[PDB]
């Protein structure tokens, strides 16, 4: 894929412009790369905890930290 | 009318249209009343589409009479101008039939279409 | 019960009303054709439209703008945008408090939020940055209005009590600036019965505006207000608090614990649940 | 201004508006008002030049020159019969308006119960009675829809869906605004009326594959179908149609 | 509000060399078919 312009000449055209409007939002991540959501937050957050430890508890998992589970 | 195998479905016939257009960018379709008899006679044809809403229906009667002897499918769209400007010569066909070749994905959605069409039968 | 309403007309004339109840019931009842439905022994029948969301106590409903939209405010913090026109819901959802009183603006483009927690913002609708702010004191009150929620005798039920000094301070190298405790709203401070303060404002003497706002327990301000059961969920509580003589450093402390109707099966001889 | 005859036109070239892009121009318009050029180019920018040949040190002068971040901007346009605001949109899954009265610049971003369908707000017309815009579902499925946002409050208020076999290629709002005129490809042209809110009309465009554009104009057309008077349609082969 | 009509010129050429000038029908005829066809009416 090719960009008409990437967002670092986009950058330079800004620098010579004259008025530069932030559409970031003032103190969130510049990038836009969010935290992202894991699913066992997503589901402890709106309600379903059978789901929510389950998905924590599930040992075979590569991801499996007792960590997790201690903080959920 | 006499356009028994009329085609209305909008669907089917935008796909009619775009499989000629791709036919057209491939060189393997005839675009007249005249070619289309040539090509039927010659058998080299697969498909023949004509056009319901000429004003003497007649000129293109003839050709269903022969593509029942040497058993190929046509089929009507509505509108001719709409099929010529679909070839891409902005006078308005009134008969276009396109042909086969050996080894084609057009010559895939040929036969799909040829189905379709034995469909709407 | 009818918690609030919001009346619109209907047009040099008035040539109809839909009037708009919401109840504590934690429902949003409208009516639409009133004038004609009432003004002519023996009427047609009547019946509100249901429109259900919350769970506690809606504080306030309104007709917006249009009258395509029906905004509300409630106690779970969150304030919802009803489509009307089609099924939906759209919404904005995490205020620091409770919703506790919405006015629209004299165009539609603005809303006004009195915040429970005894502040104020003013949005822009659809665009849903607070171009306006301005905050009080938010401590502990003993509120003259009793309660928007007590009505329906809750589980825990809401009494407006004050049950400890409002824990606080002044800060050396810079007098005009004090710090003190503050839960996500006095009422959901309050509710649960006992004291949730994980908070802290900065607050001016001078000028008694709003400084700033930060945490000190742990806080989800992201989170489900209620617990499934229905009840208002505690927080951990700072009780003591106090400032450094340089002015660098902020000491705080707090404490927390289940509740004795959660505890509930860790009885085993003479345990219980407040020993728990 | 002299009305004009129908087989020659006395066109005069100009100074060059002096300031060019970056990459290929996106959007014009003109202020509705005052002779001042909205350019807006692919490369985030957006350029208020004021029309005057005859100015100096450079003629047509910028007044200003307006970057936005991170966007590109295809459409732009001015809104309001006073030409009050500029809204302008790119890809981004949002958009802006631009109060020049008081120069504040709202950042709109949510279609309340739509959010999921719109994925972009890439194309958009404003009426020309400058209450309402008009955003594309970019959602194509058998038929396409535009939804109506009053610029009252920035609010859905209306979504109308017309059928095709790829969505709406374009659309123009009518000269009153009470209504507006959906060219879908395929050439379907649904007339969808606003005080209704339901489709008054259906109808063809004269056998064209694809159509790509239309726009409209005109005056004295008939008033129930919002009083403008000639409608063009644009083929993809390129054939274009005057009704 | 009316303008200048605009013809083909191989329409005019059609009206006139139709016939050799001699036989040609006669004047008025021909000026009714011209000016027919010059006529702003739709």
């Amino acid at each position: 894929k090719r960009a008409a312009v990437s967002n670092k000449n986009m950058d330079l055209l800004g620098e010579s412009a004259d008025v530069i409007i932030p559409t970031a939002d003032p103190g969130t991540h510049p990038r836009g790369r969010r935290p992202k959501l894991k699913p066992w937050q997503k589901a402890f957050r709106q309600g379903r905890y059978a789901a929510a430890v389950d998905d924590v508890l599930n040992t075979t998992a590569p991801s499996y930290d007792p960590v997790i589970a201690l903080t959920l | 009318s006499a356009a028994w195998p009329k085609a209305e479905d909008p669907a089917l016939v935008q796909e009619l249209l775009d499989c000629v257009q791709q036919a057209s960018h491939y060189r393997q379709l005839k675009k007249g009343a005249n070619e289309t008899t040539k090509s039927v006679n010659r058998g080299t044809s697969e498909l023949v589409i004509l056009a319901a809403d000429t004003q003497p229906l007649s000129i293109v009667l003839h050709i269903p009479l022969i593509c029942e002897e040497k058993n190929v499918p046509y089929v009507y769209v509505p509108s001719k101008v709409a099929l010529g400007r679909a070839c891409g010569v902005s006078r308005a066909v009134i008969a276009v039939s396109l042909t086969s070749n050996e080894a084609s994905d057009l010559n895939s959605k040929i036969r799909a279409l040829r189905d379709k069409v034995e469909r709407l039968a | 019960i009818i918690s609030t309403f919001d009346i619109r007309p209907i047009i040099a004339e008035l040539q109809d009303i839909d009037v708009a109840v919401g109840g504590a019931r934690g429902a949003i009842y409208v009516y639409s054709n009133l004038l004609a439905h009432l003004h002519t022994l023996r009427v047609g029948t009547i019946q509100p439209r249901k429109y259900h969301w919350h769970r506690r106590a809606v504080h306030s409903v309104k007709w917006s703008g249009d009258g395509n939209y029906l905004i509300s405010g409630g106690y779970e913090t969150v304030l919802v945008l009803w489509q009307l026109d089609t099924g939906r819901v759209d919404f904005l959802p995490h205020l620091s408090a409770a919703i506790e009183n919405i006015v629209v603006s004299p165009k539609g483009s603005a809303y006004a939020l009195h915040l429970d927690d005894n502040s104020a913002m003013v949005l822009s609708t659809a665009e849903m940055k607070p171009s306006m702010y301005v905050s009080g004191i938010q401590s502990l009150v003993l509120g003259d209005r009793p309660s928007k929620d007590a009505l329906v005798r809750r589980v825990w039920r809401p009494i407006d009590e004050i049950a400890s000094p409002l824990v606080a301070t002044i800060s050396p190298q810079n007098p005009s600036h004090m710090f003190l405790c503050v839960g996500n709203g006095q009422q959901a401070t309050v509710g649960g019965g006992a004291t949730s303060t994980p908070l802290v404002q900065v607050f001016d003497i001078s000028s008694f505006q709003g400084v700033a706002k930060q945490a000190i327990a742990r806080t989800n301000p992201t989170d489900v207000n209620i617990t499934s059961e229905g009840v208002p969920i505690i927080e951990p509580t700072a009780t003591k608090l106090a400032f450094s003589h340089d002015g660098k450093w902020l000491a705080s402390i707090d404490e927390w614990q289940p509740p004795e109707r959660d505890t509930e099966a860790y009885l085993t001889g003479s345990k219980t649940q407040s020993d728990a | 201004r002299r009305k004009l005859r129908p087989e020659t036109i006395d066109i005069q070239r100009t100074r060059d508006i002096p300031d060019t892009h970056k990459a290929a121009i996106s959007s014009l318009a003109f202020h509705p008002r005052y002779p001042i050029l909205l350019s807006s180019s692919t490369s985030s920018i957006m350029y208020l030049h004021k029309l005057d040949a005859s100015a100096y040190p450079t003629p047509n002068p910028l007044l200003t020159s307006v970057h936005v971040k991170r966007t590109d901007l295809r459409r732009a346009a001015f809104v309001g019969p006073d030409g009050g605001e500029i809204i302008f949109a790119g890809r981004r899954r949002y958009f802006h308006c631009w109060n020049l009265s008081s120069g504040l610049v709202k950042k709109v971003s949510k279609i309340q119960g739509h959010q999921k369908e719109q994925r972009t707000m890439e194309r958009f017309r404003v009426s020309p009675c400058g209450r309402y815009m008009a955003l594309v579902a970019s959602d194509k499925k058998g038929g396409g829809m535009l939804n109506i946002i009053n610029v009252g409050t920035m609010q859905w208020i209306a979504q109308a869906r017309i059928d095709g076999r790829h969505g709406v290629a374009d659309f123009a709002w009518w000269s009153d605004g009470n209504g507006l005129t959906i060219a879908g490809r395929d050439g379907q042209v649904t007339e969808w009326s606003m005080i209704t809110r339901r489709t008054v009309g259906i109808w063809r465009d004269e056998g064209s594959i694809g159509g790509t554009v239309m726009a409209l104009g005109g005056r004295n057309g008939p008033a129930e179908l919002g009083g403008d008077r000639w409608v063009a349609i644009g083929s993809n082969s390129g054939i274009l149609n005057v009704y | 509000d009316t303008h200048a009509v605009v013809v083909a010129p191989q329409r005019l050429a059609e009206i006139f060399n139709a016939a050799p000038a001699f036989a040609m029908p006669p004047i008025e005829d021909v000026f009714y078919q011209v000016a027919s066809l010059f006529s702003t009416k739709p």
